[PDB]
């Protein structure tokens, strides 16, 4: 929910700082994605609805032990909110900062054999609206440039037309950038007056919109449980 | 054995997953809503000689006042209206509009974007397969009004199938010459010009004479739910418009000759109820394109 | 269970067999192997003294004579009589298939009719089981186990190796002059052979292709009918490319020099030497395009004819590296997974792709993903039932209408620039189809009766219409023996009885009509069955010739023109045994004369 | 001879013979009114997010105010209105709604229950009879745009007679070849496309050649009385939905693809002039009914 | 080789040339705008009791008040605009009303004479010729919705060359089976069940197999310039009722089932945007007239 609410480039960068890499993985044991199910949707129909699962969705989902689970972990947080079930990974790794993962080689990662198009199908980016693939380009172009494949990416972009439009224009390594930036994030907000308490369809809509409507709630009370619990720490 | 099927039931292509949510709802809502003024206005501008309610109705659309040197084009919104039909159509359109955009035009009316106020009859038929035996043809023509015409050259009598989904309501049979017609494992009656059917009551067996062709017409009516501004003629106006316009030409994707096939053949895919909710918002959308488009030419 | 890592998943992809060396070196290093165990050069070039002396024995008319002391004469004969022989053994066990189906057209029908969702590969396999087929395994594993000596594909290299090229001789008109201008062969033969393989399809293959879409037990027999029909056709046509005097161009795949991680694009060009049509596959990215070019009536600037099938834009002016490949698929199969796999190109990944479709085209195998072999199959009925975008008929004949214009082209050339002896030294007249021109076909046989060997030979279908003759030759251990010959029919059996050794003998002859059926004996017969016994046996060869060269061919049958006549083959698989004939029972007897069994000696 | 006939205009089932009467005239009409106010006081509900504006239409259409944990559907009015339709279609239908309820729903708004204001234009193509001789094949298939497919195996050419009723006003004939058509005792013109015709004028006879079919589309045209209020998109969507809920299903009557054929073919009956007047009742009726559903949905 | 072609594209008559300047088309402006109030003037004098809203609308229409015990024929107004409809069908017709008296009759409102702001669809579909080879028969039936039956008896496949016209935006074939179709001196593709063509570019050519007929149904969609208060339902129920009324009965003229045969026929004929110009101010006299008769039926 709170990364949910960053709208800024500037905003995700700091929260990423400040956030450990166990806020994105889930301890919940979940579900086999890439399934068709059908769902209740009693609000519009009596008949059952057909739907798929998918990794992007607000439920965490089991997950793979490779690199590759983990950093598909990561980008679900960030464009999802709710990460997966990688037991085990250590307790060294989980406390560093998911920036820490993404920009530094200090953390004992290696990520240079990714395939960016493979990470893109497996998380569903032809269900992804823009927001969310902003802010997937933003967590390839960090891992790009601390694998010096700075080019891979240009040429994945280059493939993907629809992706080179909603590209972030910003340069990792350098300040200017990140200052200047105006792209816009914000998949949850402050929700205009008009929404109402109303069931989607689909299993990410319906997610997306819990979200939203819980976001009032949380921002007024977060702020005291997090204390009752931090102080005398 | 042969089969036969409706060419506008092969193949409906994936529909678009984006701008289907309650924001963006009622951004359509408010697109057709502010359209249908700029019909209004233009009218009371023709009619009073003056042209302060055109540029009232205009500003309120396109955040601008009109100008005599600038074309007149319908400023952002019409921008986010074309984007979001382009996007609907196909899951392959880039869907480009922002979520601030759209949720900033949503807020120039207050609609409640609900898209199952009504309902709205479509007239497709859909024959999903019949089935004919050796030495018989089966041609079937036409989407609204399917005739079916067979022709018998064996020594006997055939029996011929007729499947006609399990989402149409009722399904009407009428025949150039009298004929029988009943469901499986039942009696056959005598021959008669018109029968209705419901389609969910199974497969349908014609018994088909030798000698000269017998052609089947058949009319099929199916309700789905819309939006209470829905209105068939505006929406099949839209979406002759849109085609001609380009917004519909993307890669692998299938074309219709209307909205009414268009919908119809999307229920029918497997998890086609998926897809006839964002039908339904693409119809809404090609009713304000087509009023904003009139209105406003380019 | 624990959860999954990506190991097992990784190790299980396709890979790309053309475009790695590797991969591509082992392949052609088996396929001479496999090649080299059958057909051996040391005993084909010893066999070459006793074949040219029975092919002259035949007593051909003048101008109709095959000398296999010439060299180029020799060299077309073993390519001819081992494409014949494939596809002949091919014919015999489609011939016993079908048989297996009217005997339980009961269940098959079954099978058919209740069981359609499931796929090709699982109802294949129904459908073996049901029938006593004695080949049960659709798997590539299991055809290739179950494969005989004769089946094995000819590889046009190994033929080729250690024959003289370019003898001169120089304004030398005398006898010893001549007989060593025989004893070579000129570059182009030599570069046609180096670019040979031949393709024959099993029929479990065409099983799966035949059952997608038929619900009854004819329909089925007739789609595998339809399809060898047309594999035989471009049998024919695959030989006449090496009898024109023109080189056959080869099948390469164009890569990127410099290879790049995400922008990498690989076209395919297949020029099949047995069909008339070429396909040519472009892979950018996750898009797919196919243009089918017609291999007839190219000009010598491009080699790419009319192109007959678009599929988008397929750019053929790519520059990059070049690697020969010879497919081991036909024309129609790749164009079937062709067209299967732009459907599936948004599922699939990159390399599954490329993967799936280079296993395919080099190795025979077909792609594991079930929803990708469904619709391949599907594909493939298609383009073979009379529905088809492609008008093979026409094509077909444009081609061989095409190939005849240049034998008479590049033989008048010759005759200018050198003598008429010496142009029929290199483009001999005799060799014009594989069924077209005299042939043999060595027989094998494993069951023997009271000491007698049983040889088969299936005689037809017949692709010519004509005259045509039937002869047989026995060698023996024995001084004297005594051989029966026994052609078998829908009613009755013939039952001769020769006796003489090292020459050929004249058994049976026939005349085909314009639909390609003969009368025997009364009846209307599209193909017969001879079978040779004969005691202590080392080599029985039947020679088949027609009485006019260059025969008129007969139209390809579609799939209406099987399912009209209806020919029974189930009486095929009796026998006799000569041990115990007498001499009432020889000459033609029918059916009713005998007893159930005992089909050597007449009711008395 | 063969004789073909439409199939639409085969056997009219009778329409019935109740509420007919100018106090039963006047309830239908009222009822469309209300039902006109009830679809847009639900569009400005959507436009205000209040309830205020279609509970306040509801109450006037019902008698009753809205309660939660109730479905809507339209009170004792809507009741009425089911029912009377039922009877309109067919006279096997029963007559089951007393005067006492008709006077008083007629009394709730003040409207005229006249239904002979004004026109309307509808297309059934009326063809009562196509004579052909022997070595002839005729076939009708279309109502909206019949299509007659004549092919022709004798020796000579034939001539077929085309009666096209005395209702329909004009009858346009296009050919897929150029054919030529002249009315009884009257010397064949030239060929042509196309012919504008007078079903009054008689039968007319087509030269039929020897060769390939002729196929024959006609168009026609008619005038009935309709009251004002009459829109024809709105009276056939009721038609479909009344089909859909299932109130024309009664016992020995026919059913029709549209409100056009349906008109045409009591018009074309025995005392039809009778029957087309009962028929434009029920076309109102249809379209309160159709507002009506539309306002208040079922799932 | 034979050659077909739709009916309602063959001689299209010459049109009027009289009624079409400024003056004359403020005129037709007028008779629909005052027509329209006529109308609505009735509908709302049912609703209340009193005649006055109808009063006030005929009076301005007709110039004279609304008297009992008079059949209500509509004035001067109705008498002009009758006799320029006919006019306007046919060069042979004389042209009666005054230019002083069309001048006097547009002064009664101010509008625009301007007949060219917005744009309707019309769904004709003009299928010029279509040739095919000798052992071929082709027929064509349909305007709205063309349907072509092709049979071929030849011992091969026949090409069969489709010409649609340089008018048309867009044209979708749909066939009974899956059918192959390529441009001029273009490879064909596979077979596909749709096809989405623009007529400009250039003639096609269908692959015509042995065996069963193949029928081809395609609809079109051109776009035509007209004024804002155009309405396809009101103007051919107008086209209906002048027919009917027998004011396009002239010596030497076509006849049309629709408003939409029409006005295609006319623009591929020689002159085709000159006489498309006098069919569309036809169209919005034709519009006026269904109102105005509706409200007065003499």
């Amino acid at each position: 929910m709170d990364v949910l609410s960053k709208g800024s480039l500037k905003e995700l960068l700091a929260h990423l700082e400040k956030t450990p890499l166990e806020e994105a993985i889930s301890y919940r044991i979940g579900t086999v994605p890439y399934q068709n199910v059908l769902i209740s949707r009693n609000e519009y129909y009596n008949q059952l609805y057909p739907d798929t699962t998918s990794l992007i969705d607000g439920v965490s989902r089991e997950g793979q032990r490779n690199v590759n689970g983990l950093i598909m972990s990561i980008i679900s947080y960030v464009v999802s909110g709710s990460g997966h079930y990688i037991p085990n990974i250590g307790f060294m790794l989980l406390r560093r900062s998911i920036l820490d993962i993404l920009t530094k080689h200090d953390t004992g990662l290696v990520t240079n054999n990714l395939n960016y198009g493979i990470i893109a199908r497996n998380l569903t980016v032809s269900k992804m609206n823009c927001e969310q693939r902003k802010r997937m380009l933003i967590c390839f172009k960090l891992l790009a440039y601390k694998d010096g494949n700075q080019n891979d990416y240009e040429i994945y972009l280059n493939q993907n037309i629809p992706l080179k439009q909603i590209a972030p224009n910003f340069i990792p390594g350098d300040m200017r950038t990140v200052i200047h930036n105006q792209d816009q994030l914000a998949i949850v907000g402050i929700p205009a007056y008009r929404l109402t308490q109303s069931t989607e369809l689909s299993i990410r809509d319906d997610n997306a919109k819990s979200y939203k409507l819980g976001y009032v709630d949380w921002y007024n009370s977060n702020s005291f449980l997090r204390e009752r619990s931090e102080f005398n720490l | 054995a042969n089969r036969a099927t409706s060419a506008f039931l092969d193949n409906p292509h994936p529909v678009g997953v984006n701008y289907v949510d309650e924001g963006s709802r009622q951004f359509v809502a408010v697109a057709e809503l502010l359209a249908s003024k700029l019909i209004d206005s233009s009218r009371e501008s023709d009619e009073s000689n003056s042209d302060v309610p055109f540029v009232q109705a205009y500003s309120k659309f396109a955040d601008d006042n009109p100008r005599h040197l600038r074309v007149k084009t319908g400023g952002k919104m019409a921008n986010a209206l074309t984007n979001v039909i382009r996007s609907y159509y196909s899951i392959n359109a880039p869907a480009i509009v922002p979520q601030v955009e759209i949720d900033r035009l949503a807020s120039k009316a207050t609609v409640s974007g609900d898209m199952y106020n009504s309902y709205a009859i479509f007239n497709s038929v859909p024959i999903v397969e019949v089935l004919s035996p050796a030495r018989t043809t089966v041609s079937i023509v036409g989407s609204d009004r399917a005739d079916v015409t067979m022709l018998n050259t064996g020594a006997g009598a055939a029996n011929i199938t007729f499947n006609f989904g399990q989402i149409a309501e009722t399904v009407i049979l009428k025949g150039s010459v009298p004929f029988q017609l009943a469901r499986l494992n039942q009696p056959m009656p005598a021959a008669r010009f018109t029968y209705k059917l419901r389609p969910l009551d199974g497969p349908f067996i014609v018994v088909l004479p030798v000698g000269n062709p017998l052609v089947i017409s058949a009319t099929a009516a199916t309700r789905i739910q819309v939006p209470l501004a829905f209105n068939k003629a505006l929406v099949e106006s839209g979406f002759q418009t849109a085609m001609n316009d380009g917004l519909f030409d993307i890669q692998n994707v299938n074309y219709y000759s209307s909205f009414d096939e268009f919908i119809i053949s999307q229920y029918h895919a497997q998890d086609g109820i998926n897809r006839v909710s964002t039908c339904v918002i693409l119809g809404l959308a090609l009713q304000a394109y087509d009023q904003m488009r009139r209105a406003l030419p380019v | 269970r624990t959860v999954a890592d990506g190991t097992f998943n990784s190790m299980i992809m396709p890979r790309a067999v053309i475009a790695n060396e590797r991969e591509h070196f082992m392949k052609t290093r088996i396929d001479k192997i496999e090649h080299d165990l059958n057909r051996s050069a040391k005993q084909e070039m010893m066999d070459r003294q006793s074949l040219a002396e029975d092919y002259n024995a035949l007593n051909l008319a003048v101008g109709q004579e095959i000398k296999l002391d010439i060299a180029t004469q020799h060299q077309l004969n073993r390519l001819g009589s081992a494409m014949y022989k494939a596809d002949h053994e091919r014919e015999t066990e489609l011939t016993d298939l079908i048989n297996r189906i009217r005997e339980n057209e009961v269940t098959v029908n079954g099978i058919l009719e209740n069981q359609k969702a499931i796929t090709a590969a699982e109802r294949a396999d129904l459908l073996l089981e049901v029938v006593a087929s004695t080949a049960k395994s659709v798997s590539a594993a299991g055809r290739a186990a179950a494969d005989g000596s004769g089946v094995v594909p000819v590889f046009g290299p190994s033929v080729a190796n250690g024959i003289k090229v370019g003898i001169d001789i120089a304004d030398s008109v005398a006898e010893a002059a001549i007989a060593v201008k025989e004893s070579g062969i000129i570059t182009q033969l030599n570069d046609v052979y180096h670019a040979f393989q031949s393709v024959h399809v099993a029929p479990n293959d065409v099983i799966k292709p035949a059952a997608v879409v038929a619900g009854t037990s004819t329909e089925l027999i007739g789609n595998l009918q339809a399809i060898y029909s047309r594999l035989r056709s471009h049998s024919d046509i695959g030989f006449k490319k090496a009898t024109v005097g023109d080189v056959i161009p080869n099948s390469y795949m164009i890569k990127p020099v410099n290879s790049t991680e995400y922008a990498s694009w690989q076209l395919y060009v297949i020029h099949p030497v047995q069909g008339s049509l070429g396909l040519v596959v472009q892979l950018m990215g996750d898009a797919l395009t196919y243009n089918v070019f017609a291999q007839y009536g190219n000009t010598s600037a491009s080699e790419f004819g009319k192109t007959v099938l678009t599929g988008g834009a397929t750019n053929t002016a790519l520059e990059g590296t070049k690697v020969k490949f010879q497919t081991k698929v036909t024309a129609q199969q790749a164009l079937a997974l062709t067209m299967a796999l732009k459907d599936a190109a948004s599922m699939l990944s990159q390399g599954e792709l490329i993967g799936y479709f280079e296993q395919y085209i080099n190795l025979a195998l077909e792609p594991d993903n079930l929803s990708l072999q469904d619709n391949m199959h599907k594909y493939h009925h298609l383009l073979t039932s009379q529905n088809s975008p492609i008008d093979w008929n026409y094509h077909d004949e444009e081609m061989h209408k095409w190939l005849d214009s240049r034998k008479t082209t590049n033989y008048d050339a010759m005759q200018k620039k050198d003598g008429t002896v010496i142009a029929d030294i290199h483009i001999p007249k005799v060799f014009n189809d594989l069924r077209n021109t005299t042939l043999h076909c060595k027989l094998e046989g494993k069951q023997t009766i009271a000491g007698y060997t049983v040889y088969e030979y299936l005689i037809g279908p017949w692709a010519h219409y004509g005259d045509i003759d039937y002869s047989v030759v026995v060698d023996t251990l024995n001084e004297e023996t005594k051989w029966y010959c026994e052609v078998i029919g829908i009613d009755g059996h013939l039952l001769i009885e020769k006796s003489v050794q090292h020459k050929p003998e004249k058994i049976l002859e026939l005349t085909v009509n314009d639909s390609g059926v003969t009368s025997f004996n009364g009846r209307n017969h599209d193909r017969l069955k001879l079978k040779v016994y004969v005691k202590d046996s080392l080599s029985v060869k039947v020679f088949r010739n027609w009485i006019g060269i260059n025969a008129p061919r007969v139209k390809t049958k579609m799939f209406n023109d099987h399912i009209g006549v209806k020919y029974d083959y189930s009486h095929f698989d009796k026998n006799i045994s000569p041990a115990h004939l007498t001499l009432t029972d020889l000459g033609w007897h029918t059916w009713d004369q005998y007893n159930a069994g005992n089909w050597t000696n007449i009711k008395p």
